[PDB]
């Protein structure tokens, strides 16, 4: 996928 | 000030766009499409920073969807990059754990909140607080 | 677990506070220890090392550690900054040399990240002459206004009348105790 | 300002307020709102640095008056993170651009020169814009960093490489012309299919 990881990750 | 910012992921699809500067549909599609070529045909240690067309072409993406930013040859480099910074920690603030698919559901929200960032291209909210609560009050009232 | 222990030691008062005493020296810092917990004008020898004391207040001991503003004593406020709640700063408005210096002294003091949770505390000593400016001015030669994460106010306290003690203590209840 | 010069000296009059209004924000290093990275009011820094170089560019009252904030900004800003390397190359390029003092240029070359080594692809594109646009003021400064320019060229980026060709194009002077001819002819024809048109 890699679309429902966050952008920034926080 | 920016000329233009769009939001593109890195299959090519665009999931934001923000132009201050007036161009024809066709030539706004064609300058889409070589900064998305560009970025797409760039490497991990380009430095981010592109001058295409005398234009600081700055690419920045923190995840698969990447952001680029046009502004003139006027100001400091890294002024662009902490306002990209700024502009997604704000919609992560404001959205809560952003993703790719969220921003496509929450495009007109994003166009918003870029709209009462940023205006005409330059910063118009220096404060992270203030704009958040602005973006609140504004959807609060329907 | 319970609360119930809890509870009931609220509902009569438990909180106490915290409180620092700190400034360039001959800036009432001492004298305002002294009005805070006995409520007289005594005169004190210079502080060399440090005066503790407990001032009890609207059912809170707000303690306040009095710190001298002596060169070999500027230096051991550090050890008070350990497990320490509020901080007080005692400005100088008579002193124009040495105002330079108690303002370098707050801004050392205030850039610590030890020091970060405690409220700014900017009291206008010595507010018996003429020579003494507004609650204004020394913020701004001080640029209390521009300390960001920071709860300072300025409140002139003359250590001679006792006037202005009250307010001071009360916003330092205020910064630190936020309930009903 | 920028639009027309008949107001520089109209808004020349309120460069102590903007001196007095960046040394307050400048004294305190924190910031609850606007505050990020340990740098508070980074855009009200760079606004003011922007103002300060555009404002009295041409005379000595404006560089004076600013020469103790610029003096003060570019010893009491850190440039760990990148909003306060962005505020460094903002002072420096204001420096440059404004009648400063002698200190003051040498501060901004060795703040050039120091970013110069530093292994980012941004810092290296912004100090290699930095000394593309100091090239005509301190000329003479700029060419001890020739190993550093000739050394860009083989650089892995393409923005870095651009502008290394830019900056060593520019240094080309009288004496070093016929030295940089042949750097610049190797470079030529090893170089990349989009440079070699621009090299030649
Ligand atoms: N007489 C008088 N003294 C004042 C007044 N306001 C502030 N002061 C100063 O308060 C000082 C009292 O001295 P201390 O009790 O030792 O307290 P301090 O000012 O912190 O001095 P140190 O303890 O040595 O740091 C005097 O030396 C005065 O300079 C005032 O209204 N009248
Ligand atoms: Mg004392």
């Amino acid at each position: 996928k890699g679309e429902n990881t966050s952008l920034l990750h926080p | 000030m920016i000329h233009f910012i769009l939001l593109f992921s890195r299959q090519g699809k665009l999931r934001l766009q923000k132009w201050y500067i007036t161009l024809p549909d066709k030539e706004r599609k064609k300058i889409t499409r070589e900064i998305v070529q560009i970025i797409l045909s760039r490497g991990h240690r380009t430095s981010s920073f592109v001058d295409w067309k005398e234009l600081k072409l700055v690419y920045k993406r923190y995840a698969s969807l990447y952001f680029c930013c046009a502004i003139e040859n006027q100001d400091n480099e890294l002024l662009t990059l902490e306002i990209v910074h700024r502009y997604v920690e704000l919609l992560d603030k404001y959205f809560g754990n952003v993703c790719e698919l969220d921003i496509i559901f929450n495009f007109e929200k994003a166009y918003f909140i870029l709209d009462e960032f940023i205006i005409g291209g330059e910063i118009q909210e220096t404060s992270k607080k203030i704009a958040v609560k602005a973006i609140e009050d504004s959807d609060m009232l329907q | 677990g319970n609360i119930f222990a809890n509870l009931f030691k609220g509902l009569f008062g438990k909180k106490e506070m915290r409180i620092l005493m700190v400034g360039l020296d001959a800036a009432g810092k001492t004298t305002i220890l002294y009005k805070l917990k006995l409520g007289e004008i005594v005169t004190t020898i210079p502080t060399i090392g440090f005066n503790v004391e407990t001032v009890e207040y609207k059912n809170i001991s707000f303690t306040v550690w009095d710190v001298g503003g002596q060169d070999k004593i500027r230096p051991l406020w550090r050890h008070y900054f350990q497990n320490t709640q509020g901080l007080i700063f005692v400005v100088d408005s008579n002193d124009r040399e040495r105002v330079n210096e108690a303002r370098e002294e707050l801004m050392r003091m205030l850039a610590e990240d030890e020091l970060r949770d405690a409220v700014l505390l900017v009291f206008a000593n010595k507010q018996d002459l003429p020579n003494a400016m507004n609650a204004a001015e020394i913020t701004d030669k001080l640029g209390l206004h521009s300390l960001r994460h920071r709860n300072w106010y300025i409140q002139a306290t003359c250590a001679t009348s006792g006037d202005g003690l009250y307010e001071g203590l009360d916003w330092l209840s205020n910064q630190l105790r936020n309930q009903k | 300002c920028e639009r027309s010069p008949d107001m520089l000296a109209h808004f020349r009059k309120l460069v102590p307020q903007l001196v007095r209004i960046l040394k307050n924000l400048i004294m305190s290093g924190y910031s609850p709102e606007h505050d990020v990275s340990g740098i508070s009011d980074p855009f009200l820094q760079v606004r003011i640095l922007r103002l300060l170089r555009i404002l009295g560019r041409n005379d000595d009252d404006s560089s004076e008056a600013m020469n103790d904030i610029l003096a003060q900004v570019a010893t009491n800003t850190e440039t760990s993170k990148n909003v306060g390397n962005a505020i460094l190359y903002e002072t420096v390029l204001t420096i440059m651009d404004i009648k400063s003092e002698s200190g003051l240029r040498v501060l901004a070359i060795n703040i050039l020169g120091r970013f110069l080594l530093n292994n980012d692809k941004n810092i290296r594109y912004v100090a290699l814009t930095s000394l593309l646009k100091t090239v005509q003021t301190d000329h003479n400064a700029v060419q001890r960093h020739r190993s550093t320019i000739v050394d860009c060229l083989k650089d892995l980026d393409v923005s870095i490489k651009r502008r290394a060709m830019e900056l060593s194009f520019a240094l080309v002077n009288g004496n070093n012309i016929r030295g940089m001819m042949k750097e610049l002819l190797y470079f030529l024809d090893s170089c990349e299919p989009e440079f070699k048109a621009d090299c030649a």
